[PDB]
RNA sequence: CUCUUACUUUUAACCAGUGAAAUUGACCUGCCCGUGAAGAGGCGGGCAUAACACAGCAAGACGAGAAGACCCUAUGGAGCUUU
RNA sequence: CUGAACUCCUCACACCCAAUUGGACCAAUCUAUCACCCUAUAGAAGAACUAAUGUUAGUAUAAGUAACAUGAAAACAUUCUC
RNA sequence: CCGAGCCUGGUGAUAGCUGGUUGUCCAAGAUAGAAUCUUAGUUCAACUUUAAAUUUGCCCACAGAACCCUCUAAAUCCCCUU
RNA sequence: GCUAAACCUAGCCCCAAACCCACUCCACCUUACUACCAGACAACCUUAGCCAAACCAUUUACCCAAAUAAAGUAUAGGCGAUAGAAAUUGAAACCUGGCGCAAUAGAUAUAGUACCGCAAGGGAAAGAUGAAAAAUUAUAACCAAGCAUAAUAUAGCAAGGACUAACCCCUAUACCUUCUGCAUAAUGAAUUAACUAGAAAUAACUUUGCAAGGAGAGCCAAAGCUAAGACCCCCGAAACCAGACGA
């Protein structure tokens, strides 16, 4: 019980496939390119953390400001209430002070 | 203290300590006598005179109020004519 | 589910040699889902395990619990399909080898209570499992005498050997 | 355990030792990867040790079959019939040349 | 994390609180140490050793008058504006063995750091820059970028 | 790791639908004492510590590191004998079968990597047998990286790109620190 | 169901030791065993031994009447 | 990434394999049997004490009989062989008296010699030489 | 999850044909006749 | 009540059918004295001791049930009153 | 004379303190590249349960216990008792 | 289950209080006290852990440390050598 | 040997992109889903409190129209807790992807259904053969607890040391939590399976790079500076406030 009695299918991968061959390409197009465009730039994704990194409570606060304006309004309430429980959090519950 | 503000998400300053402390760069801070001011009428002229002196701090109170305190109280800064510039750096001190 | 006590009558067995004893005949058969508990059941197929085919028939027919007349119907179809299909001479000469119980797939419904309580009831079910082996049953084993319990000290007493040295 | 194990009375293979000393080992069957991390302490031991360790021990068969896998184990025959399967997984040289000298001592 | 109290539930009081005595950063008086910091001048110091070892090396050229944009550009100071930073102070420091005749324009400057300019034949003076000012001459291209 | 962006997420207990109501009253009917029925422990509760995606993983290596990695593994190549320049990948035929034979005789290796100079300059001859074959890719010298360097096992370099290189790779060995980013005007940059 | 290939693998083993056990295989010769070679196997025999046997003589003592007779069984049916 | 515990199966049975011989539930329940298991190992490992004193007090009982057999009680065996340098242990002594008896009587006779000789000495105040027996060999 | 209750054999009684369709008319189970081009081979 | 008794019915117990609940660390679940988180089936010294069901009893398992409602504590609540 | 985990003897040695603290290893999972009867070096993380009157589900104990049910005969027509 | 209804939401309310807190192995490791609407807690010290720097530390010889005064106390402080 | 066990899909999550937005007929604001009669009722108005301040009473962050920086600076504040700008500066932008879950997970979802509630409202569970079932006397077995095959024999946390030998001999006061201290007759636990709990700044340390300079404008700097690595859990009240639903 809880572990199964036949193999799974193989786990086949393709190890020269485009994106495993040319990954990592154009990642110093700054130092090769004479500084036109950056890495970061490269990165696709949220627009709020495009080039940016932080934690919950830095990555909560930048989406509400920068696509807040464009949520929805349940997602949005929620938002506000993990903000507010990560502030109680962050600067008055710990081990250190 | 909060450590991270909800608008910037960054350490804030308490300004409770900036209106007492002065932090040299070294990493002393000066402090003022508690009741340098109060009553000068039966008090001695010896407990008046060390009352009015600026005193350093000890370990434990320097690192609690670097810590209530952002890098900004921390840097060089380089005032003209300022009476303390001299103090900003040790000299001849060992270990 | 599992349903290995009917696959044990499809097993065939490799031609015996001139030479070889003539092997018995073993007729696997069951009921499934009956509408009984397998405690009560236990107790009726402990009664006729090692009995003979004609003397089991002969108490479960003066039996009054349920289940009897349900064994009663179990052995005499493993009896009949025993003589017509796995070639058995003797309908007679059967013995109950192996008889014993086992739990069904049982419903649950509710059982009111007072005070707004309720119990959670279960309408049991059981299976049967019976095997028949051709051949009289084997004589019971005769209680052990005052021979064998003496045979027996005396042999402990001779093979006690002197420990914790060479 | 010693009452969830079982035991025996201390003996030997056919009274050895009393006229002639007869070594047990009896053969020897590696199973070494020609790639494979795992089996890089085996490969060197059949470069330079394995040969040096059959002169001396002329009265064992050895045999070093190269296949693919991802666990290298040597299997130890004696004369009595018992066969203890070890694996050399991931183990330097050192510690192969130490464990392979072990199986020839034991009976 | 211990055995329960605050500490191990993670309620501990705030930083500086001392368990209800008047606390260490609250029972001291209050003294203007730091009254109008943000509104003080301040002054990058530029000591003649700095400024004799960038002529050395070919990083500022002495025949050409020296100014605040030069020094930035050969890497010689570097302004803050945004700092309350209104320039650069002439030291004194390495008078004794500073010899070049230069043209060179410092917000301030010392009594002394002036005569050692003048006894090689050089000539020094003091001008002002407005913050506004003081960040064009210190990054004039990315000024020039703005189409003002 | 620096343009990777995890989209994981879970609801935390405030987030799954319900929850708001007390299950049971705090004593009298000698059960277990709980707040909502969405709590972690609960079966369809909340996840206590989870991921709270997109996460984000960048951050930046001095240039002057990311510039140095690259001396390394041109270092490598070369004193392991995996190096190899050419003048022109100008082939005879647009054949894939040729460069794969062509890398056989030699003996360069399972996976090749081939540097161009620019992407526009580069003969069709190489790139229809490069778009056809899996192991045998060619990139712009502006696209060099360690990881496609260590992936593939033999790297090709033409002449041109040899000197290219050169020249982005020792000018962080001598250059001032910056006043302001090196994609605004500079009196000697580029070139 | 949970990822992985590991415990499967495993547990596949398990299995089969414990078919083993229920059903035991019927033994047979070492020589039909993989790693075996008759004229390596024979010289140790001596060696271990501290004999200096003839293996002429010696490959003659283990072949038996019984043996050569059925030998010749297998060779009629397929006609060599 | 939710990774779960995949090879939990493995990890009970190094446990449970210990109780089989147990009795009850916690022979095949991993709740009962790993705190049975726990206080097995530890009764072995401090019964490795106990052994080697109760063997000690059973070459003991063996040799206080053997003693009797030739009037002698352990004390005085024991004493007496070490002052003739016969440095046999118990272990020895109680494997001499079940198998090798005709060499047990010596040793009695042995210390029941030297007992003798202990005792004639106290009679005297020193003048009297030392007996046979109660001669000591010198190692320098 | 992965429950089924299963009950015991029912073993039909008739086996001809008529009486199928004797005893489905008796029950109300009607069985509309079949519609399809491909016939057995 | 002295001071209880007899009978009927229900329950009861046996046969048949159906078939709950609180409870349960594991148990191969004795007595006396003593000991000890100060009141022992489990420790120490003694005595007792083949195995097993059914029906009764309520001395013990600090028996089950309800995170004591009395009392105290919490810089925990609430209702009422007030100069 | 008996008597320890004290001490000696053969061999080996990091291998008996709560909270706290320091350090050396590691299961499984995913990813990169290897490997190819099940592994390696690294990078990541919903990364490990004998205990929360814990959550859900299954099955036991109590327990085959408590408790539950159909007026009588007969030709199943009918009659009789209450 | 009205000393004041129920539902949802604020809400993951708060709880100095109780309970619970999941792989292996080794190591160091029991603490004068002060303040506090504070004594069921906390902060400072003290003890304790780790890294680093440097030079003394422990044990202790003479000599030396009060009159007033009842126990003319056991002792302590200081302290080279070792 | 029963009971069971085992599976991989259904679909879901997070982004990106793109603004979004019906219909057969009939019926439906009266007691909705009801063919047909005299009417004139009409919409707008500071959220509070929990919580923090170790009580509490002024006060206590909640997108508000550009990422960064200026800056946690000016400034506000029982000047306590905490709150907190601007001038100015000025960046990039190719939907069709995933080091996301895989039936106790992931949407509550097979469904806002069944069921519960007068109402507002609350709110589930689960499925699995094969190319073919117009091959169903079919897809082997081996695995939890629970039982069965197979009741029990002096004596005792149930074992260990052993032993020719199962037991007899000797030795041994379950675990966790909580405590000055628990075999304690103090707490919790019938058992199996699965689920179920340490989140981060300040400085400092370690290992690279460059070096009086470091950093891919901002910032630091009297050997510093850049980058990385590595430290701060779960369940639980009685309550308080707002807006609805109820005689
Ligand atoms: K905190
Ligand atoms: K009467
Ligand atoms: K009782
Ligand atoms: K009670
Ligand atoms: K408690
Ligand atoms: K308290
Ligand atoms: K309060
Ligand atoms: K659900
Ligand atoms: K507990
Ligand atoms: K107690
Ligand atoms: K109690
Ligand atoms: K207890
Ligand atoms: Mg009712
Ligand atoms: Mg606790
Ligand atoms: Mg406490
Ligand atoms: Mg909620
Ligand atoms: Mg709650
Ligand atoms: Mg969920
Ligand atoms: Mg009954
Ligand atoms: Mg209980
Ligand atoms: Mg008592
Ligand atoms: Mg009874
Ligand atoms: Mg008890
Ligand atoms: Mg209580
Ligand atoms: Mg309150
Ligand atoms: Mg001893
Ligand atoms: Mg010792
Ligand atoms: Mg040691
Ligand atoms: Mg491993
Ligand atoms: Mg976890
Ligand atoms: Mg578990
Ligand atoms: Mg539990
Ligand atoms: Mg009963
Ligand atoms: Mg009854
Ligand atoms: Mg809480
Ligand atoms: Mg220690
Ligand atoms: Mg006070
Ligand atoms: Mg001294
Ligand atoms: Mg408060
Ligand atoms: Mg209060
Ligand atoms: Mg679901
Ligand atoms: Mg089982
Ligand atoms: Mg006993
Ligand atoms: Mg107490
Ligand atoms: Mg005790
Ligand atoms: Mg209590
Ligand atoms: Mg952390
Ligand atoms: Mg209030
Ligand atoms: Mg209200
Ligand atoms: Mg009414």
């Amino acid at each position: 019980i809880g572990i199964r009695l036949t193999l799974p299918p193989p786990k086949v991968v393709d190890r020269w496939n485009e994106k495993r061959a040319m990954f990592g390409v154009y990642d110093n197009i700054g130092i090769l390119g004479n500084f036109e465009k950056h890495p970061k730039e490269l990165i696709r994704g949220p627009i709020w953390l495009r080039g940016w990194k932080g934690n919950e409570l830095q990555r909560c606060i930048r989406k509400r400001k920068m696509v807040g304006s464009r949520m929805f309004a349940d997602d949005l309430h929620n938002l506000n209430k993990r903000i507010r429980y990560l502030y109680k959090h962050f600067n008055r519950h710990g081990k250190f002070r | 203290l909060t450590y991270f503000s909800a608008r910037k998400g960054k350490r804030k300053t308490v300004k409770a300590v900036i209106d007492r402390f002065l932090r040299l760069h070294c990493g002393l801070w000066v402090r003022r006598k508690a009741g340098y001011k109060k009553k000068l009428w039966k008090k001695t002229p010896a407990r008046k005179k060390r009352l009015r002196e600026f005193v350093f701090c000890n370990k434990t109170q320097s690192k609690l109020l670097d810590k209530m305190t952002t890098s900004f109280w921390k840097r060089r800064n380089w005032y003209v004519d300022d009476p303390y510039q001299k103090y900003h750096d040790r000299t001849n001190l060992k270990v | 589910i599992s349903r290995k006590w009917e696959k044990k009558n499809k097993i065939v067995y490799p031609p015996q040699l001139p030479g070889e004893p003539r092997r018995p005949a073993e007729i696997y058969h069951c009921r499934r889902q009956i509408k009984y508990s397998k405690d009560k059941m236990w107790y009726l197929a402990k009664l006729i395990r090692g009995m003979s085919i004609d003397q089991a028939l002969a108490q479960l027919e003066f039996n009054d619990k349920k289940g009897a007349k349900i064994i009663k119907e179990v052995l005499l179809e493993a009896q009949d399909m025993a003589v017509r299909d796995h070639n058995v001479e003797f309908r007679s000469n059967l013995y109950i080898a192996e008889s014993t119980s086992g739990r069904g797939q049982c419903l649950k419904r509710i059982r009111y209570h007072g005070r707004g309580r309720f119990g959670i009831m279960e309408k049991v079910y059981c299976h049967y499992f019976v095997k028949l082996v051709e051949g009289p049953p084997p004589p019971p084993e005769p209680p052990k005498t005052a021979v064998a319990h003496a045979k027996e000290y005396i042999q402990q007493l001779r093979s006690r050997t002197i420990v914790h040295t060479l | 355990t010693a009452r969830g194990t079982p035991s025996r009375f201390l003996a030997s293979v056919l009274h050895n030792g009393l006229g002639r000393y007869v070594q047990q080992l009896q053969r020897l069957s590696f199973s070494v990867s020609r790639d494979g991390a795992s089996s890089r302490g085996a490969r060197e031991f059949v470069e330079r040790e394995v040969i040096d360790f059959a002169r001396r021990n002329p009265g064992v068969v050895i045999y070093v079959n190269s296949r693919p896998c991802c666990v290298p184990r040597v299997v130890a025959e004696y004369l009595n019939g018992a066969v203890r399967e070890e694996s050399i997984h991931c183990k330097s040289v050192e510690e192969i040349s130490t464990l392979v000298q072990k199986l020839a001592d034991q009976s | 994390r211990g055995h329960k109290g605050e500490r191990q539930r993670g309620t501990r009081p705030r930083l500086g609180f001392e368990g209800g005595q008047t606390p260490f950063y609250i029972r001291i008086p209050k003294y203007g140490f730091n009254e109008g910091h943000s509104f003080r001048r301040q002054y990058k110091p530029l000591s003649l050793n700095r400024l004799q070892y960038l002529i050395d090396l070919g990083r500022v050229d002495p025949s050409q008058p020296i100014d605040l944009t030069q020094l930035v550009n050969g890497r010689g100071v570097t302004i803050q504006p945004l700092k309350r930073d209104y320039g650069v102070q002439l030291v004194e420091e390495g008078a004794d063995t500073f010899t070049a005749k230069v043209n060179i324009e410092v917000q301030l400057a010392s009594e002394l750091a002036i005569a050692a300019i003048e006894k090689n034949g050089g000539v020094v003076t003091t001008a002002f820059y407005d913050p506004r000012s003081l960040d064009i001459v210190c990054k004039p291209v990315p000024f020039f970028l703005r189409g003002q | 790791n620096f343009k990777r962006i995890s989209y994981a997420k879970t609801k935390t207990r405030a987030e799954v639908r319900g929850g708001g109501r007390k299950p049971w009253p705090q004593k009298g009917t000698g059960r277990a004492r709980h707040g909502s029925i969405r709590s972690p422990l609960w079966r369809g509760g909340g996840v206590a510590h989870g991921p709270r995606g997109p996460t984000s993983y960048y951050y930046m290596l001095p240039m002057k590191v990311r510039a140095l990695g690259l001396k390394v593994a041109l270092t490598v190549k070369l004193a392991q004998d995996d190096l190899h320049i050419m003048d022109s990948l100008e082939l005879p035929t647009g054949d894939p079968q040729y460069l794969t034979e062509l890398a056989h005789y030699r003996r360069w290796g399972d996976s090749v990597l081939l540097v161009d100079l620019t992407h526009e300059e580069m003969p069709q001859s190489i790139v229809e047998a490069t778009s056809r074959l899996k192991t045998f890719n060619l990139i712009p010298a502006v696209g060099l990286n360690v990881h496609s360097m260590l992936k593939h096992q033999t790297l090709v370099l033409t002449l041109p790109t040899v000197a290219f290189l050169e020249d982005k790779l020792l000018w962080q060995d001598s250059r001032y620190r910056p006043l302001y980013p090196f994609s605004l005007p500079y009196s000697d940059f580029p070139r | 169901v949970k990822k992985g290939f590991r415990a499967a693998f495993r547990f596949q083993k398990e299995l089969e030791r414990q078919r083993l056990l229920r059903c035991p295989p019927p033994p047979v010769r070492r020589s039909e065993k993989p790693n075996w070679d008759y004229h390596a196997e024979i010289q140790a025999f001596g060696h271990r031994l501290q004999e200096n046997f003839s293996l002429d003589l010696l490959k003659t003592a283990f072949v038996n009447s019984c043996y050569i007779k059925s030998e010749e069984a297998k060779r009629q049916q397929l006609g060599i | 990434l939710r990774n779960r515990v995949t090879d939990r199966y493995f990890r009970i049975q190094e446990v449970l394999k210990h109780a089989r011989h147990f009795r009850g539930r916690k022979n095949r329940c991993y709740r009962l049997a790993v705190r049975t298991v726990i206080r097995a190992f530890v009764k072995c490992t401090k019964a490795r004490y106990l052994k080697k004193k109760n063997m000690r007090t059973l070459w003991i009982n063996r040799i206080t009989a053997a003693s009797q057999e030739h009037g002698l009680k352990y004390p005085a065996l024991i004493g007496n062989l070490v002052k003739c340098q016969v440095e046999l242990n118990r272990k020895v002594l109680a494997d001499l008296a079940i198998y090798e008896p005709k060499t047990f009587k010596s040793l009695a006779a042995l210390a029941s010699r030297r007992r003798h000789e202990g005792f004639a000495a106290a009679l005297g105040d020193g003048k009297e030489p030392e007996g046979i027996f109660s001669r000591v060999v010198q190692y320098h | 999850t992965k429950k089924r209750f299963t009950p015991p054999i029912y073993q039909p009684k008739f086996k001809t044909e008529k009486e199928f369709m004797q005893h489905a008319r008796k029950a109300g189970l009607v069985i509309p006749p079949e519609k399809s081009d491909r016939s057995i081979h």
